[PDB]
RNA sequence: UCCGACUUUGUGAAUACUUAUUCCGUGGGUCGGAAGUUUUGGCUCCAAGGCCGGCCGAU
RNA sequence: UGGCUCUGAGGACCGACUCAGAACUGGUACGGACAAGGGGAAUCCGACUGUUUAAUUAAAACAAAGCAUUGCGAUGGUCCUCGCGGAUGCUGACGCA
RNA sequence: CUAAGGGACGGGGUAACCCCGGCAGAUAGCGCACGCGCCCCGAAAGGGAAUCGGGUUAAGAUUUCCCGAGCCGGGAUGUGGCGGUUGACGGCGACGUUAGGAAGUCCGGAGACGCCGGCGGGGGCCUCGGGAAGAGUUAUCUUUUCUGCUUAACGGCCUGCCAACCCUGGAAACGGUUCAGCCGGAGGUAGGGUCCAGUGGCCGGAAGAGCACCGGGUGUCCGGUGCGCCCCCGGCGGCCCAUGAAAAUCCGGAGGACCGCCGUUCACGCCCGGUCGUACUCAUAACCGCAUCAGGUCUC
């Protein structure tokens, strides 16, 4: 498992052909989107809410999008 | 202090005969000392085994006797060739 | 205490199956198995350590497994001699090579 | 009876010499044309310890004669030798302790170690410990040399054998007293099964010769026949004379 | 006093160590910024290759190409030796650096075709 | 196991020879005759060059 | 030599054990179970540590360091093998037997 | 894979069975015509490609099945990046950065090593306290007694022990320094750095798991201590007429013949992974002692 930091490689990387499903995790203090890639699992933690927002709404609409 | 006579054989106590620790007291004090490298000119030569001497600090390792450094003949030897080399020429 | 057990069929103690102990989310204790400790790259001229390479088994310094940049170091004689042997190398090299010169003249 | 210990060692079995730590044969190069006519320099690298030998072995660096190849040597070390040390073989090198050299080179009353009996032998005679061969005197005519062997013994070998300058490196190494059973049992441990010897008085007739006897003696002279046959053969054999004088 | 532009000098470490350069300036005394005595040199990363008459013309010309470094070295540094090359060189960014690399590249390929200086583009053996 | 005879076992001078036989060494790497590198614990190979694939360089 | 109530000393950037001292006190009991040398004066033998007759002998027997003697310079000594060959020997008298 | 060792082609011996492996015999082949040229077997305790946590059965899995998360080896193939001063930059330097030519030939290291004694470090365990959850005792006392309060391989960043190394500088009124040592003009003390290892810290994995409670919900937290015990590591000292394996395998280096739209040990991407063992006992009843035998039988 890798850890993503900036929100723009994220993009690119759900962006990814072989990029299959987003889980999207809630906790206390942020929200933790994990894109489930080939060979590794990326995480990326945002702390903000309306950026959290931002991203749900902008994930490609080809990839699969869990709740968890 | 600790022992009048003993010195470094009193390790083997009561055991042997005085006079046999009386004879392996010099080569075992000699076996264990400090000689001189002639290479660096510190006191750092030891005994790594029978007849090899290897300096602590140049990392100089002689041919040299069983339980001393330089033995008597080594001595002789060397100025015996060192004649016989001069004498030659 | 939860004593422990091998988690394989080797039962003897040899230098080839040490363990740690380990805690895991399970909440328990288990075995895991370490890999021997290896000396690093050695200098052949003054014994001393190679500097900038990790401490490993040969086989994992294997092309696929590491990094080139934790393989080599980057001077002539890179993993191979110390700094000082490749210092003095050089200057010998050229001292006597002056002296053949010399030789040559006189 | 039964075959007395003398005759088994010669099968073999157990009484093969240990050398499963030993560093190889101790021995000049082979001898080729430049030591044949000249000079050929190496640098010793190591000196250690080999198992079984009281002397230490030095190992030197050659450059090969004609291949682009390194050459490794391991012979008996003479006193004086170290790391770092540059020694030439040959018939030009110099007469210096270390140096090896054929008996032609060496003048009357050289001390020398590890010569050749037969040339290009490798080095036969004075390789233990502190010991060494005195060149005696030389004859031009038949090209033989007259040399001291450790032993007393004069020797004739052939002008062109080899050997090196100095005498074998540790010297002294007998005069020190064992004090244990434990020492001599580490000193035979990496040698031979040797070292324990019951005496043939403490045995059986079936086993030995002195063996039997309502009191521990050997009943007839210990000093045997030279042409005597194996099991026979033990006490002193073939002695010109007992006794201390 | 044989530190000077135009002395040849040999490097005992680092990434150029065994390489041959030649002295360009000369901060005796030394900066602010670098206490020491250093100077500024112009050495052979890569030497020419040697150049024989079998060979064809496409051929040596591609030997006789040479790469140049520059690089300010401690006096510690550096092995200095006997031998003289001048080439009136008399010199921050990574651009700046690069350009007066090829500059001198030029001017040591022209020494080098001219035949003198043997033992500056003839590397060292160790 | 020692010792003698025969066999292996030949050749030529008034004891010599070498090819049988025997032993030793080498990755069978400079043998016979004539002609004309001591340096500091560094590197050393697959020829530059010259002259007509060829010769010298490397008798 | 217990129990109890204290006292002093020894530190780090609040702490841990140890060691000394005192008073009081019990049917003189206190290393309260457990755990845990009996000592001395001599004679014989073997120096000592080690080893041994598995299943009647552990010893004064064997070994041992030390001392001494013998053979042997490799075309060798000692020994094995029907034979060819082999052990010592990756050895060379400060060595092998 | 090799160890002690065993077998064995040719050759030698032998009536044959069979006994001999260094006695050298055109050695039976390897790279790119050209070049080079000094058999096998033998270890489920030696060496060694690569896995973790949680769950699951009447019986398995102390790593084989399920869930999730990785890794190794091999083979094809792109997309992007990287280099052309043809074969990258930075640093005085130790050295750093995911990339960043190359053939025959040659060189080094790792693998790779004894016993004993201190000292230091890390992990686990034990132990003292605080908080919260539940349980025990409760004539009296007891802010009390008990239980639990967890975090894997693998990846990134940080840290950087004890040694080792680098730069400046130049030491007697000698200093630095360990439990012990010991170290210094062959450059100390000091100042500033590089590297090394970790079973160290934080984040990802990962709370969604597991556990404990309450009926879906709550919680899974904060400290202290040590000649403590077990394992591993580090670094010193001692000892030897004792000096304490080898090979497979892997990495690095010297050289630079040869070569340009071709190179690329980089990232991401695609495919594949054979055979045999695997239950159970391992002992006062699963083994041997004629037995369900007070014996014997190697370990964590
Ligand atoms: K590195
Ligand atoms: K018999
Ligand atoms: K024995
Ligand atoms: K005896
Ligand atoms: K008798
Ligand atoms: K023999
Ligand atoms: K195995
Ligand atoms: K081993
Ligand atoms: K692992
Ligand atoms: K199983
Ligand atoms: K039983
Ligand atoms: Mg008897
Ligand atoms: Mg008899
Ligand atoms: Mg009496
Ligand atoms: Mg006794
Ligand atoms: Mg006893
Ligand atoms: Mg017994
Ligand atoms: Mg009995
Ligand atoms: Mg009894
Ligand atoms: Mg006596
Ligand atoms: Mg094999
Ligand atoms: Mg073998
Ligand atoms: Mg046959
Ligand atoms: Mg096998
Ligand atoms: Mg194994
Ligand atoms: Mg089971
Ligand atoms: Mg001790
Ligand atoms: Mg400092
Ligand atoms: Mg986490
Ligand atoms: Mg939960
Ligand atoms: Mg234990
Ligand atoms: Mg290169």
């Amino acid at each position: 498992p890798k850890q993503i930091h900036e929100i723009k490689d994220f993009l690119l990387t759900a962006r990814r052909k072989d990029a299959r499903s987003v889980r999207i995790k809630r906790t206390k203090d942020a929200v933790k989107f994990k894109v489930r890639c080939s060979r590794y699992l990326y995480t990326l933690c945002v702390h903000d809410t309306d950026k959290a927002n931002k991203l749900k709404q902008s994930l490609p609409p080809g990839l699969n999008v869990q709740e968890v | 202090k600790r022992t009048k006579k003993a010195g470094i054989v009193g390790k083997y106590g009561t055991r042997y005969g005085a006079s046999l620790r009386k004879q392996i007291k010099k080569m075992e004090v000699s076996q264990h000392s400090k000689y001189f490298c002639e290479f660096c000119g510190k006191f750092a030569v030891k005994r790594k085994a029978v007849g090899i001497w290897g300096c602590k600090d140049c990392g100089k390792v002689k041919a040299g006797g069983a339980y001393t450094m330089n033995t008597a003949s080594a001595v002789t030897v060397r100025s015996t060739i060192r004649r016989l080399r001069e004498q030659t020429e | 205490v939860q004593r422990l057990t091998y988690r394989k069929r080797h039962s003897y103690a040899t230098k080839s199956n040490q363990t740690r102990v380990v805690k895991t989310p399970g909440g328990k204790l288990v075995y895991q198995y370490t890999k021997k400790r290896a000396s690093g790259p050695k200098c052949p001229v003054t014994g001393k350590k190679i500097q900038g390479i990790p401490h490993l088994r040969p086989t994992e310094y294997k092309r696929s497994r590491l990094s080139r940049n934790r393989r080599t170091v980057n001077r002539p004689y890179g993993g191979v001699l110390s700094g000082p042997a490749v210092r003095e190398r050089i200057i010998r090299a050229f001292l006597v090579e002056e002296q053949k010169i010399v030789k040559k003249v006189l | 009876g039964r075959v007395i210990r003398a005759q088994r060692k010669g099968a073999g079995s157990v009484f093969k010499s240990h050398t499963h730590h030993r560093k190889g044969p101790a021995r000049f190069r082979s001898l080729d044309f430049g030591e044949r006519n000249g000079y050929l320099k190496g640098v010793v690298t190591d000196v250690i310890h080999d198992p079984g030998r009281g002397a230490p072995l030095a190992k030197v660096t050659f450059r090969h004669p004609f291949r682009y190849k390194h050459q490794k040597e391991l012979f008996v070390a003479a006193e004086g030798m170290y790391t770092g040390q540059f020694v030439y073989c040959g018939r030009r090198a110099t007469l210096s302790v270390g140096n090896v050299l054929p008996l032609r080179s060496v003048p009357e009353g050289g001390v020398i170690c590890n010569v050749e009996h037969h040339v290009g032998d490798r080095g036969v005679f004075a390789r233990a410990s502190g010991d060494y061969a005195i060149v005696i005197s030389h004859n031009p005519d038949n090209g033989t040399s007259r040399i001291k062997l450790p032993s007393g013994a004069k020797k004739i070998v052939p002008s062109s054998c080899r050997a090196m300058i100095g005498q074998v490196a540790g010297g002294g190494r007998t005069e020190k007293p064992m004090l244990k059973a434990g020492n001599a049992y580490h000193k035979y441990r990496v040698k031979r099964n040797s070292w324990p010897k019951v005496r043939g008085v403490a045995m059986n007739p079936v086993e030995h010769p002195h063996g039997g006897g309502n009191h521990q003696h050997i009943g007839h002279a210990s000093t045997v026949r030279r042409d005597a046959p194996p099991g026979q053969k033990v006490g002193l054999i073939a002695a010109r004379r007992t006794g201390r004088l | 006093k044989f530190l000077k532009p135009g002395k040849a000098v040999i490097l005992l470490q680092g990434r150029f160590a065994g390489r041959k350069a030649v002295i360009v300036r000369v901060f005796e005394e030394g900066t602010r910024d670098r206490p020491y005595g250093h100077c500024l040199v112009a050495g052979l990363a890569k030497y020419p290759k040697k150049v024989i008459r079998k060979d064809s013309a496409k051929k040596t010309a591609k030997k006789s190409r040479v790469k140049c470094f520059l690089k300010l070295v401690n006096f510690t540094h550096i092995m200095p030796t006997r031998y003289t090359l001048d080439v009136d060189f008399k010199d921050a960014t990574r651009d700046k650096k690069v350009a007066s690399c090829k500059a001198a590249k030029a001017r040591l390929e022209e020494r080098f075709k001219t035949g003198k200086n043997r033992w500056f583009f003839t590397k060292l053996r160790f």
